[PDB]
């Protein structure tokens, strides 16, 4: 952290 | 309903008429409801002669018929949409896009949509060929209204095509210049239209910062925040997807998001019935507790801690993965106050119980979430108090068997906390 995760 | 082999024969007489109707034929074959002669059509070597009446300006009964026929041999599978494109339809679609007859150029219009559909590749090559211009051009009307609703439709979707897939991402430049009438499309009134804006704005925002900028700066997030209320699952699907992907970029890009109202309508979209609405829903508040701890701070206000300590409560496995990343943001980022709010609302029991979780990473971000909150603990003095909590809630347990985890940074980290807090 602190952490983006993309997608989709 | 004739056979191939008479399609053929009618085909191969050199008579326009014979032609036409064999023609036809052969679309009404190739839109049958059950296992339509697709192969068969294509073995028998019709598509380079279909694709060569679409030229036949003269008759455009048979421009029709070949198109349509066309058009259902690329809605198929990746291999016959290759046959098509083998075929040397792609300039021919284009060419028909400019025809008088809006029944003719709705059919080339579903064409390139469906060529552009099939992958990246088939993508740039319909750029490439310049269907773009005379594409928007059907669409340079000062009120869209004007416009009937299938053609509209039509339309829209093959736009939304044109924008989607990634290995690579549309041309910028396509991108460029696409935008201003798909932002036109997604202010429109019907629902289907919506819908395909919505995916289209998803696509183009699915990618580096720079893809979302030039998205963002269009205007649409507050159009996309209206969206993501919308009654109609279908609208509010692709509206949830394009503001989590948005909220993947920076603060700043985050921040228009909020400052929209995005945040109001999360307590029913974390809530919500279906459940990957409710992931996504999750996924994206996770992106957002990964922000600034004034951006915590608005997610406070809203009252949407409460929330996701009930979605790591209760939903769908992956829906509390996405919830205990959102809290493990939340405690790496939040302010030992806010911390604080975190734990009082309820986050603690929820947490331990998931430690309970056969899947290796929540177990990981969990237990990260736990030392964020202890470390808070520390500031006040009050690791013991926590400790406590932690026990009362059977957690201590929990952290106990997970020394000996066949992971390393879970046996690692569960050891780490006995020690500190613990003994």
């Amino acid at each position: 952290g602190s952490i983006i995760r993309k997608w989709n | 309903n004739w056979s191939v082999e008479d399609i053929v024969k009618g085909i191969n007489s050199n008579n326009l008429e014979s032609q036409l109707q064999a023609t036809q034929a052969a679309r009404k074959l190739l839109s049958r409801e059950k296992q339509p002669p697709i192969d068969n059509i294509i073995r028998a070597g019709l598509i380079p002669k279909f694709v060569s009446f679409l030229g036949k300006t003269d008759c455009s009964p048979i421009q029709f018929e070949s198109a349509w026929a066309l058009t259902n041999i690329a809605s198929g599978t990746s291999e016959q949409t290759k046959a098509v494109v083998d075929g040397g339809a792609i300039p021919a679609f284009i060419s028909l896009l400019a025809s008088p007859h809006a029944h003719i150029s709705e059919q080339a219009v579903w064409a390139l949509g469906n060529i552009a559909g099939d992958g990246s590749a088939f993508r740039d090559l319909v750029i490439k060929h310049g269907a773009i211009d005379p594409l928007l051009a059907l669409l340079a009307v000062p009120d869209l209204s004007t416009l009937a609703c299938g053609y509209l439709r039509n339309l829209t979707w093959t736009l939304s095509n044109l924008c989607r897939n990634k290995n690579p991402a549309p041309p910028l430049d396509a991108v460029e210049q696409i935008l201003p009438t798909l932002v036109r499309l997604l202010h429109h009134n019907d629902p289907e239209v919506l819908a395909d804006s919505c995916w289209a704005i998803s696509y183009l925002t699915d990618g580096p910062n720079e893809r979302i900028e030039m998205v963002v700066k269009k205007g649409v997030v507050p159009q996309l925040v209206k969206l993501l209320g919308a009654t109609e699952l279908p609208i509010v699907t692709p509206a949830l997807r394009a503001i989590g992907n948005i909220v993947t970029g920076t603060d700043e890009q985050t921040q228009k998001v909020i400052d929209a109202g995005a945040l109001a309508v999360f307590p029913s979209l974390l809530t919500n019935p279906k459940t990957n609405i409710q992931k996504e829903a999750t996924w994206t508040m996770s992106n957002i507790t990964a922000g600034r701890q004034d951006q915590i701070q608005q997610v406070v206000n809203h009252g949407l801690v409460p929330f996701l300590v009930g979605v790591l409560s209760k939903a769908d496995f992956k829906t509390q993965k996405e919830a205990a990343w959102a809290i493990t943001n939340y405690t790496s980022g939040g302010t030992v106050e806010q911390i604080v709010y975190l734990v009082h609302c309820g986050i603690i029991e929820p947490l331990m119980n998931l430690l309970s979780a056969k899947d290796t990473k929540i177990i990981q971000v969990i237990l990260d979430a736990i030392s964020n909150i202890f470390q808070a603990a520390e500031k006040l003095g009050e690791t013991e108090k926590l400790s406590i909590m932690i026990e009362e809630c059977g957690g201590l347990d929990k952290i106990e068997a997970l020394q000996r985890h066949e992971n390393e940074s879970v046996y690692k980290a569960s050891l780490n906390l006995i020690e500190k807090y613990f003994s």
